[PDB]
RNA sequence: GGGAGAAGGCACGCUGAUAUGUAGGUGAGGUCCCUCGCGGAUGGAGCUGAAAUCAGUCGAAGAUACCAGCUGGCUGCAACU
RNA sequence: AAACUGGUA
RNA sequence: CGCUUACCACUUUGUGAUUCAUGACUGGGGUGAAGUCGUAACAAGGUAACCGUAGGGGAACCUGCGGUUGGAUCACCUCCU
RNA sequence: CCCGCAGAAGAAGCACCGGCUAACUCCGUGCCAGCAGCCGCGGUAAUACGGAGGGUGCAAGCGUUAAUCGGAAUUACUGGGCGUAAAGCGCACGCAGGCGGUUUGUUAAGUCAGAUGUGAAAUCCCCGGGCUCAACCUGGGAACUGCAUCUGAUACUGGCAAGCUUGAGUCUCGUAGAGGGGGGUAGAAUUCCAGGUGUAGCGGUGAAAUGCGUAGAGAUCUGGAGGAAUACCGGUGGCGAAGGCGGCCCCCUGGACGAAGACUGACGCUCAGGUGCGAAAGCGUGGGGAGCAAACAGGAUUAGAUACCCUGGUAGUCCACGCCGUAAACGAUGUCGACUUGGAGGUUGUGCCCUUGAGGCGUGGCUUCCGGAGCUAACGCGUUAAGUCGACCGCCUGGGGAGUACGGCCGCAAGGUUAAAACUCAAAUGAAUUGACGGGGGCCCGCACAAGCGGUGGAGCAUGUGGUUUAAUUCGAUGCAACGCG
RNA sequence: UAGCUAGUAGGUGGGGUAACGGCUCACCUAGGCGACGAUCCCUAGCUGGUCUGAGAGGAUGACCAGCCACACUGGAACUGAGACACGGUCCAGACUCCUACGGGAGGCAGCAGUGGGGAAUAUUGCACAAUGGGCGCAAGCCUGAUGCAGCCAUGCCGCGUG
């Protein structure tokens, strides 16, 4: 491009967006649980999963990955999301916080428990 | 049409460098022939010499090493386009000064190293190494 | 081309001044011309005369009586007079 | 002359 | 002081523009193990393919007109000196 | 802040260990449970899931999520690209705008030099000082890249004035050409109509059928009507900005090239918006309609065939006037100008000469092929560059969604032009290498085929296998390469 | 988003302000802005600075400092040197509260603190001892400015857990 064309008309920066839009970029947002799902990975992988359709305190309907093994997630439950999305699941993009408000943490948990929120063992 | 003499000039002793030519044909002028000078100057040419009265030509001969082409790389700087003037404090240097600019300011053209020396910016035309 | 006067708004009487009746129309006398006179030009007395602006003024009401479109939206049928 | 097709990883 | 004129906020009416939501119904798009029908393209893919345009058909597509190669295969011993 | 008593007494956790990336073994599970920033792990021997041991990193913190810059030269001013990966508008003319040959004078705007003023403090940086070190606080300096005024320089760019001819253009004499518009005419052939001779087929396919014909076809001869296109010449030919343009003749008319000679004197290049031209198909009105042929009808093939094939056949193809404005509108390569080794051809001018010749030596325009340096990812381009440079314009920023939706403009319509977002994936793509395959080509071989003999598949029986049944009918082996096999 | 402007652009005279001025009137002319982007629509307090980057650039304006604007919403003016005034006045509006039903009051975007919203953000603290402001001759009074303290690993730095 030449320098007169240019000047005629700058060069304009590529625009971005989030992949995981919560609002005004939060890092954190609660929601009600609306229902629990249970599909399938794609093509390589075979194992179902947790997921549930969460309703934003102020804001749409997302669909969130239950990590970790159990839960006692059931019909409403307020609970937090964090960013992150699942490959396997299309449409997933956040990620229920375990061992904050409702939900639970993980039981029998050794390692990682600042992951999945479980308590270390008192001794 | 024609818009840069000056990038012809340089575009011509880039081809005879290339060719390995002896000397080269140009239509003269005052910037040529003052650009000219500065490489005798410089030592990138053997010899310059301008004849003729309605059309004025001007030919200059090139200089080679054992086995090689003196003038290594010469590009023009101040295009037509988009002309460049530079401070006194800061003038550009070629090759870490091994190589020379050649500069217009107000007191004739002449290189970077002079123009630095006498204390005076001005128009770079171009760089030569 | 229309729809369209779409829809919807403002003003409207009388008196005075601008102007002792204005813009405009008509046009006598006088003068010149003599092309040939039921002639032309110039001239303007007399007559007639809107529209508008400003100020004032009366009434509940000034297109004051008679006369003088109701309007808009969706849809079937036939193009239309 | 005719002469299709081949689960997923 | 009271009264009156000018400016002017709230508020009301009529008719437009723009934008955000939502709406019976409806079009196309994307993803999805392992459904049903065919086999259009990749080899000359078994009618070479594709581009524009027009018509036609469950479907991929077919046919007509023009254009491109981003296409695989040859004057059958005879003739020249 | 200093002093005294006692006592290791009161004080360490988080993440990670498949590669990126520093750090490995066992057990549990068995494509489940689960992990996951990307590639991706897990379907009974998991360094990737869960636990344990061990190890690595950080530490009163550690990790996850959110956000900005960087890496990203991935918007490239510094610092990118467009033949085939995204990307040259179908072509052209041209306003605004950008840029502009050479000789002198002048101006001092751009430009450069010096000075003055200013650019708050804090903050950043350099040298120091004080809190017990540090954070922190603080003295001086530098910086504060800028802006304004004044005084000078005149190489370059700009302005004004005056010149020049090499860019551009005009004039004279000629040449070649399917350049364009209008009118006329000629030969061959197809179809159809009338007539003559003649008689059982014709036609078409791979093979058929439909179809035509004894109401006389086809073949053959004579006469006539009408439409459309110009067989060789014809070519690695020509002309045109592009699309595109072939019988012959006339009228009107555009462009290109060669010879010198004269004339003007920068009058130029490019071009957003704008205007014009623009294959085929298609649309409107009025004509014409021989062949061909969408749609449509029938007959074939096929498992099916509203297709390929065959027999018919309407719009259309043709003409005049309007509209549409799109093509793989391609050299997939924008226009203009300068420079850079060669070879072999074609087409069209022109100069000198022993001119003996269908010859020698030169100089232009256009055009085809091969190739040097160079360039390129490679293929390839290569004086007609995709090589070295300059001026301007157009366009590109992962694949799909999508050249789509909404809005605007244009059109009678079909539609054209300008032109998104949500969402989804980690790829999509270009060139080239090896192999494989091809209802591609060439060559060659084998009881492969062909030429022969004898068999199997038919019947009875022996044996093995599958299946079924049984208490068990033990277990293997399964196209060729299991089935008188272990 | 391609056309937008009638007090609109200019002039004479009067009026008005502390001051020039269509600031405001009467009259006269048809002008003024716009492709170097007017008008219209969306978003936004600006700067010294902060983050990042070798640089050029990109993002940003939390604390501190300078300027601007606002004080329940709309409007107006008085007083004053200075306001069209955060803890002033008047009018109107929404909302809330008291009432003996005749009638009245109110403005935390000042410091604490409460409800609510949110992933999320602290004490209804001490003193005018220092600095700085208002009044006063001074003493002195006032000062949720300011100086301190309380809560939070929110950040940077230092030490210990021998
Ligand atoms: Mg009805
Ligand atoms: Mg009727
Ligand atoms: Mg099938
Ligand atoms: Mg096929
Ligand atoms: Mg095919
Ligand atoms: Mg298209
Ligand atoms: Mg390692
Ligand atoms: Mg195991
Ligand atoms: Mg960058
Ligand atoms: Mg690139
Ligand atoms: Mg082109
Ligand atoms: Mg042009
Ligand atoms: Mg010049
Ligand atoms: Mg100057
Ligand atoms: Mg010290
Ligand atoms: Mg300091
Ligand atoms: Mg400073
Ligand atoms: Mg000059
Ligand atoms: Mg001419
Ligand atoms: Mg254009
Ligand atoms: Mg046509
Ligand atoms: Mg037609
Ligand atoms: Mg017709
Ligand atoms: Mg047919
Ligand atoms: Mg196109
Ligand atoms: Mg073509
Ligand atoms: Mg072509
Ligand atoms: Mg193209
Ligand atoms: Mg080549
Ligand atoms: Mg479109
Ligand atoms: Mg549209
Ligand atoms: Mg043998
Ligand atoms: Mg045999
Ligand atoms: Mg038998
Ligand atoms: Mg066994
Ligand atoms: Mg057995
Ligand atoms: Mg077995
Ligand atoms: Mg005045
Ligand atoms: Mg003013
Ligand atoms: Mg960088
Ligand atoms: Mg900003
Ligand atoms: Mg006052
Ligand atoms: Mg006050
Ligand atoms: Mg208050
Ligand atoms: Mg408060
Ligand atoms: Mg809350
Ligand atoms: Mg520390």
């Amino acid at each position: 491009a030449t320098v007169n064309q240019l000047v005629r008309k700058p060069r304009a920066r590529k625009v971005a967006k989030s992949n995981v839009p919560a609002l005004e970029a939060c890092p954190q947002k609660r929601g009600v649980c609306t229902r629990v799902y249970t599909t399938t990975p794609k093509k390589p992988n075979s194992a179902l999963r947790k997921v549930c359709r969460v309703r934003l305190t102020n804001g749409f309907e997302v669909t969130s990955y239950i990590g970790g093994e159990g839960h006692n997630l059931q019909e409403h439950s307020v609970i937090l999301i964090r960013g992150g999305r699942v490959k396997d699941l299309p449409g997933v993009r956040y990620h229920t916080v375990r061992g904050a408000l409702d939900c639970s943490g993980v039981k029998d948990r050794k390692q990682a428990r600042s992951k999945y929120g479980v308590k270390r063992p008192k001794a | 049409s024609m818009q840069d003499p000056i990038a012809d000039m340089l575009t011509r002793i880039r081809n005879g460098q290339a060719a390995n030519k002896a000397a080269v044909t140009m239509p003269s002028s005052k910037l040529k022939v003052a650009i000219a000078n500065v490489l005798k100057e410089e030592g990138f040419i053997e010899d310059f010499k301008v004849e003729g009265d309605t059309k004025p030509e001007l030919e200059l001969t090139l200089k080679y090493f054992q086995g090689k082409a003196v003038v290594e790389s010469i590009q023009r700087v101040s295009r037509p386009g988009l002309r460049i003037y530079k401070r006194k404090d800061e003038l550009p240097k070629v090759m870490a000064g091994l190589g020379i600019a050649v500069v217009s300011t107000s007191k004739g053209v002449m290189t970077d190293r002079a123009a630095r020396q006498a204390g005076l910016g001005g128009e770079i035309i171009c760089y030569v190494a």
